[PDB]
């Protein structure tokens, strides 16, 4: 009730948003949040992401079941940060 | 002797690689045999001098290692074998007692040739409990004779051995099928003295190089009983077509030289039968490609039907179904061989449960084999078992002797797991 | 060009060391066939211009395997479209069941799973493509679990992922850890950084989930 009074403004917020389960070092399951930048997130949307995502899901549904999926996530995300890096170039 | 005996223990010690570079011997002789011609006789030999006489020696070479190979296998699975059937017939007195009560005749086939062997003393030659027989007595003898199952039952070198034992011990050697593999593979080997292009059959032996080859065979031979119905099924609609073919159609048969010459149609049942049997049983291109026509004439419309039905119940139903007869088997047998490793990493293979219950802990599914359950430790604790003596057994390895002399094994899990039972 | 090709390369030989045996035991249906050929059966081989004139049958060993291997190896009519019969002669029966032995063994036997054998491979890989969208829209791709107990809110599981769990969130999540100074790193976040430092990554869900757990 008090957040629906609040509710007013927060919709100009949710793209900067970020948010994620997290099972942290304590036997629960944070919901915690995170900002995420925009110029950023703009860079993900077109090249080799949305595709390399495309493939990268085909690169881990097709051995997904294993628990690697925590693990192979990691350098996809490593690498696109990097695809970033590389994206700010241009 | 005994370098020698330890030189066929070196025989055995490599044995597969012998296996191997043997049949790319035979591999090689077989793509160098690819040259002899007749002028009669004469052999084609191309640049170096020395590859036929090299073959003169390189057959016997081949064939030398088939005679290796074979005495390599009496120090090898055979001994193994031996006491593989050893445990059987044991372990089945053991329990069942079946030549005290449930005998085979001619029918339950493998005992028919089991039946003697028991008579000797040497019977239990490699069960390392060889003393068995008094168990036997000890057990099924109080419901007869004691002494009458004992009436059943209980170089220097040269006159040694014991004797009728040994006749059923060849003939155990017999049942295996890698010896009569071997053992044709070897007659074959002679043969190449006979003759070196009889010699090429050996080439087969990639039959069993590797598992893909073993399972193409088996790809086939698995259901054999139906490539009776289709064998059959076809040979019916042979002669289903080919009578009313000496019937109402035999003045299209012909494969005259063009002209009105006398010629080869028809001409006996069985020449017809064969004929479509060559051709029609091939065809392809159909019964249809040969026969001589339009015609253009008296029962067109039926021969046309005629060939119609041929061409649906032969060459669309015949062959597709002995074709998706053994596809569907490949896939079988092959989907049997992924679904070994699914297996074992799905459901365990010892408490079964599955390994969904633990995967959750991380990577944890594994541990829950290696380096819980594995496998292999029931087995080193039962080597650990023999070894130990009974005094010195813990309680709980000494109740599991115990079963492992009753043999119900039904310590191993139900499917519970002890850190799933608690926690 | 693109992926639907790229399957088709990928069809050929990512179940390929199948194939080894293929036209090796082809090749041993050939070596066969053709040594007796050359012994009992050479006289069948013709392939003359009809008439009575020297011809190029069989004539060496090879030769007559390359035959085989060119015309046997496709046969299709298989090979007594070409041998020279009826014959009619000694060794018919036999023959005929060569031609046999050449057929069902060839024909069928022996190309058939050589198509097969590409067929379903053709058919894994792809199968696959659907079962990538097929698990991204069942188990959870992050929490596992199944879309089944998330579904139990309408359209419900699209938000345990797109809007939860998101997936594509935890990426732009190391950027913000990296971006961040460690002074003003949350402390939740910061074992988690530490986590990244030690790379368990065992902080992602068993598969539990936070409105799962609770309620
Ligand atoms: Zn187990
Ligand atoms: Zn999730």
């Amino acid at each position: 009730n008090f957040l629906e009074l609040a509710e007013s403004i927060l919709e100009y917020f949710r793209p900067y948003l970020g948010r994620i389960e997290i099972m942290g070092a304590s036997r629960r399951i944070e919901r915690i949040y995170f900002e995420i930048s925009e110029t950023n997130r703009a860079q993900w949307e077109m090249p080799q992401v949305k595709e390399s995502k495309r493939q990268f899901i085909f690169d881990v549904v097709n051995e997904g079941g294993e628990a690697e999926k925590m693990e192979l996530f990691v350098s996809f995300c490593e690498d696109t940060i990097f695809e970033m890096q590389i994206a700010a170039q241009i | 002797e005994v370098q020698r005996v330890k030189f066929l223990n070196y025989l055995s010690r490599n044995f597969y690689t012998l296996r191997f570079l043997a049949l790319f011997l035979a591999f090689a002789i077989n793509f160098i045999l690819l040259f002899y011609k007749v002028s009669v006789y004469y052999f084609l030999e191309e640049s170096t001098g020395y590859m036929e006489p090299a073959l003169w020696c390189l057959s016997l070479l081949h064939t030398l290692v088939a005679f290796l190979c074979i005495i390599g296998y009496n120090c090898l699975k055979v001994p193994l074998v031996i006491f593989k059937r050893e445990k059987e017939l044991a372990r089945k007195l053991e329990f069942d007692g079946l030549y005290i009560t449930e005998q085979p005749g001619d029918d339950d086939v493998k005992g028919q040739w089991d039946r003697l062997v028991l008579n000797t003393p040497s019977f239990p030659s490699n069960y390392w409990d060889k003393f068995v027989k008094r168990k036997v007595l000890d057990k099924h003898g109080d419901i007869f004779g004691r002494e009458r199952i004992a009436e059943l039952l209980g170089l220097t070198w040269l006159m040694s051995i014991d004797v009728k034992y040994q006749i059923w011990k060849f003939g155990v050697i017999f049942t295996d099928n890698s010896f009569l593999y071997l053992g044709w593979y070897m007659v074959m080997s002679l043969l190449g003295h006979y003759n070196n292009f009889f010699f090429a059959a050996h080439l087969l032996d990639i039959a069993m190089g590797v598992k893909t080859l073993r399972t193409i065979l088996s790809s086939v031979t698995h259901n054999g009983k139906q490539l009776v119905m289709t064998v059959g099924l076809l040979a019916v609609v042979v002669y289903l077509y080919t009578v009313v073919a000496f019937n109402f159609f035999r003045k299209f048969y012909n494969k005259s030289e063009d002209e009105d010459e006398p010629d080869m149609k028809c001409d006996d049942m069985m020449t017809c039968y064969l004929f479509h049997m060559y051709v029609g049983v091939r065809a392809g291109g159909g019964i249809g490609d040969e026969i001589e026509d339009p015609a253009g004439d008296e029962y067109e419309l039926y021969r046309v039907v005629f060939d119609i039905t041929f061409f649906f119940f032969v060459i669309v139903i015949l062959l597709a179904i002995i074709q998706g007869l053994i596809i569907d088997a490949f896939g079988e047998l092959r989907d049997q061989q992924e679904q070994v490793k699914e297996d074992m990493e799905t459901k365990c293979f010892i408490c079964g449960i599955g390994s969904d219950y633990f995967d959750t802990t991380p990577h944890g599914f594994e541990t829950h084999t290696l380096e819980e359950h594995n496998l292999a430790n029931y087995m080193f604790f039962l080597m650990y078992l023999i070894n130990k003596d009974e005094t010195e057994h813990t309680g709980q390895e000494s109740y599991v002797w115990k079963m492992y002399q009753e043999r119900c094994w039904d310590f191993f899990p139900a499917g519970d797991c002890f850190r799933k039972q608690y926690e």
